[PDB]
RNA sequence: GUAGGGGAGCGUUCAGUCCGCGGAGAAGCCAUACCGGAAGGAGUGGUGGAGCCGACUGAAGUGCGGAUGCCGGCAUGAGUAACGAUAAAAGAAGUGAGAAUCUUCUUCGCCGUAAGGACAAGGGUUCCUGGGGAAGGGUCGUCCGCCCAGGGAAAGUCGG
RNA sequence: GCGAGAGCUAACUUCCGUAGCCGAGAGGGAAACAACCCAGACCAUCAGCUAAGGUCCCUAAAUGAUCGCUCAGUGGUUAA
RNA sequence: AAAGGUGAAAAGAACCCCGGGAGGGGAGUGAAAGAGAACCUGAAACCGUGGACUUACAAGCAGUCAUGGCACCUUAUGCG
């Protein structure tokens, strides 16, 4: 059959380059419109970030460090975000379903933190 | 002089396809087709005209027997009767008689019982 | 040549036959309840921009 | 009556609630299927459907829609509140050909063909 | 009743003669349940918008279902196969009637004895600027090697 | 079919003679079926008699009449 | 190669509406726009929209004849 789960609509080096991709934009810009299903594919992966940060030290930021590659989103994640979620019991990102584009009649959403 | 075709052919291709009334599909718009089926039609056409003739007497017969028997007879007996009384020269419309009059009809069946036995 | 190849033309009625299932389901579109503009079930407001609270710009 | 000469002159035929988007580069069949659902349904519906129907045949169909409400009201003075779709078709326009090259040499012509999508409101009276 | 022979005629164009018809509506087209033994021929209505039946005789490029017939238009296959290298992409900002596709920013990835750069041949304005957005572009374009207008090309020593 | 040769006293075989039909023959019959049986269609009828064939029901018309035979479904695959 | 045709005269449609446009509807011109510049007639194949009668146990050279049901009366109520 196929009882698997995760998504691959690329290969493998693709399918990372675009989660640190967007998990970056995420964390960069707050808010970003994306497709609704490469919306639903990110939000666990950048969750998974947030919690990584929260740890607040020299190895927390390395392993963060390792997906951001930018040096400023990375400070962002640790020393803003990551600190305010404190007592969130790890949930916020959440998705909003814009809808369907002219070329290609895909269904737009948005992912906010 | 030039004589070309135009009018003759559409006059002639419209007159078929005018035959073709309710003919299923390309039969009734397309006239190579149209003109195919009436050779058909016209084999059906003079075949069942003395057809019919045999058909319909075929069904007077069947509704002959159907009465006879009604009055314990049958239709080789009943015939035979109205023969053997001369008489009797019938023969088209007995199946009016048998259908409509009944009464009327026992008179026949009764008839051809004497003449008979 | 082209190896299989269709027979006869199929007919008027033979091809709309198969196309009894191609008619488009029309959306399921409900009032909004802050600008009334029409909006899909799920999505955000086209028009207001709200989702309960407004969401997007316009 | 008189004779036809006369009825050319006296009365001057009118198309009341009608509109049509000639010459649309677009195929029929795929141009029919968003008619399809307007056809029968209000003014408004209609308005607020094709906002909707993902489809790029909307955008031409909507447009006519506008000419017809505005050519309902404008021009024959009917009811706003009282329009809805009496009739809708599309009807084909001439065909542009052109020529694709494939395999081995050989030509092949594809046929772009265009539409006359034409939308007549009225008003509904069920009374 | 096949090949075939014989007979009687229907229809088309052109011509000559006669009789007429027509913008108060010719031909042609469309519908029709009427007529004649057939080919066929009328009446009526509709459309058309300027030519034309009927009769007698003459003449023919004179009657089509076929020829893998010729020209043209339009169907079926079917909303199907495909959309031309498996070197990706992502987001933000801008523009606009309209944006996956145009511009800008930041990343990402691919080539790097090349997928960079300079000629020659060949092409012929494709170059730059401003504008366009029907067709061409395998999709969309607000963009382009496309469309329009203006400009640009400078030799005693380079090549002839 | 009949009369012969060739052939295996095979062939929907071949080749002569002869008669018929098909070819160029519609109509009924033989389930279907050029040829066999009946019969040669000038047109019309919602009249009648017959031919070859038929008369349980499909399917027109006797589930007729008399004396018999056959119980194998023989009838509805051939021989020593 | 293929390609001809507004109208008698350009009087070639000012102005208004929907639309970026295309295209259309009006207003006006004209005898006619039932001639609007994809401009005389505008057949047929082929694509639709609407209405009548119909069709989801049916084996189909798609007709033909017979009958019944529905429907319509402009060579048309005995009949169609
Ligand atoms: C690849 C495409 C091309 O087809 C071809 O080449 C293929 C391979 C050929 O197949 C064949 O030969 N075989 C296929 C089956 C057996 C045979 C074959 C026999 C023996 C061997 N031996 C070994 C041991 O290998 C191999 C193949 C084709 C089909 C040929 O047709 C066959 O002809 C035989 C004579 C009679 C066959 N039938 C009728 C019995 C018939 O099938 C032929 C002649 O084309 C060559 C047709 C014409 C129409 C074309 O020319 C088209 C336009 C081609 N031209 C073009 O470019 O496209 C093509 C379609
Ligand atoms: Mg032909
Ligand atoms: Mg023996």
């Amino acid at each position: 059959h196929g009882k698997a789960g995760r998504k691959l609509n690329r290969n493998s080096s693709a399918r990372v380059a675009l989660a640190r991709a967007q998990a970056t934009a995420l964390l960069r810009e707050g808010r970003i419109q994306t497709t609704l299903t490469k919306a639903k594919e990110l939000r666990p992966f950048v969750e998974q970030l947030i919690t990584t940060a929260k740890g607040g030290d020299l190895h927390s930021r390395r392993l963060v460090a390792q997906d951001i590659h930018d040096k400023d989103v990375v400070r962002k994640v640790m020393d803003e975000v990551a600190p305010k979620y404190a007592e969130r019991p790890g949930g916020y990102t959440r998705i909003l379903r814009v809808g369907t584009r002219r070329g290609d009649g895909v269904t737009m959403a948005l992912i906010e933190l | 002089p030039r004589a070309k075709t135009g009018i003759v052919r559409r006059r002639r291709h419209k007159k078929v396809l005018k035959r073709a009334k309710g003919f299923w599909g390309s039969r009734s718009k397309q006239y190579r087709n149209a003109f195919q089926t009436l050779l058909n039609a016209a084999t059906y056409e003079y075949r069942d005209r003395r057809n019919k003739k045999r058909d319909f007497r075929r069904l007077w017969i069947q509704r002959i027997n159907a009465g006879a028997r009604l009055h314990g007879m049958n239709y080789s007996t009943f015939i035979n009767g109205l023969k053997r009384a001369n008489i009797d020269l019938n023969r088209k419309v007995l199946a009016d008689i048998a259908a409509r009059e009944p009464e009327a009809f026992k008179a026949l069946v009764d008839a051809s019982r004497n003449a008979r036995q | 040549a082209k190896h299989p190849v269709p027979k006869k033309k199929t007919s008027k009625s033979k091809r709309d036959m198969r196309r009894s299932h191609h008619a488009l389901t029309a959306p399921n579109l409900t009032e909004c309840p802050q600008c009334h503009g029409k909006k899909l079930s799920h999505h955000i407001c086209p028009n207001c921009g709200y989702y309960d609270g407004r969401q997007v710009l316009a | 009556f008189r004779n036809k000469k006369q009825r050319k002159q006296q009365v001057k035929l009118r198309k009341p609630g009608f509109a049509v988007a000639k010459y649309v580069r677009m195929s029929p069949r795929k141009v029919r299927l968003v008619v399809d659902v307007i056809r029968g349904k209000s003014v408004q519906d209609a308005e607020d459907l094709l906002r909707f129907i993902p489809r790029s045949a909307s955008e031409p169909v909507a447009k006519v829609l506008n000419s017809a409400k505005a050519n309902a009201l404008h021009n024959d003075e009917m009811l706003e509140d009282r329009l809805f779709v009496k009739e809708a078709y599309v009807d084909a326009g001439p065909t542009l050909k052109r020529l694709i090259p494939r395999a081995r040499g050989s030509a092949n012509i594809i046929k772009k063909r265009t539409s006359h999508i034409t939308i007549i409101v009225a008003e509904k009276g069920n009374k």
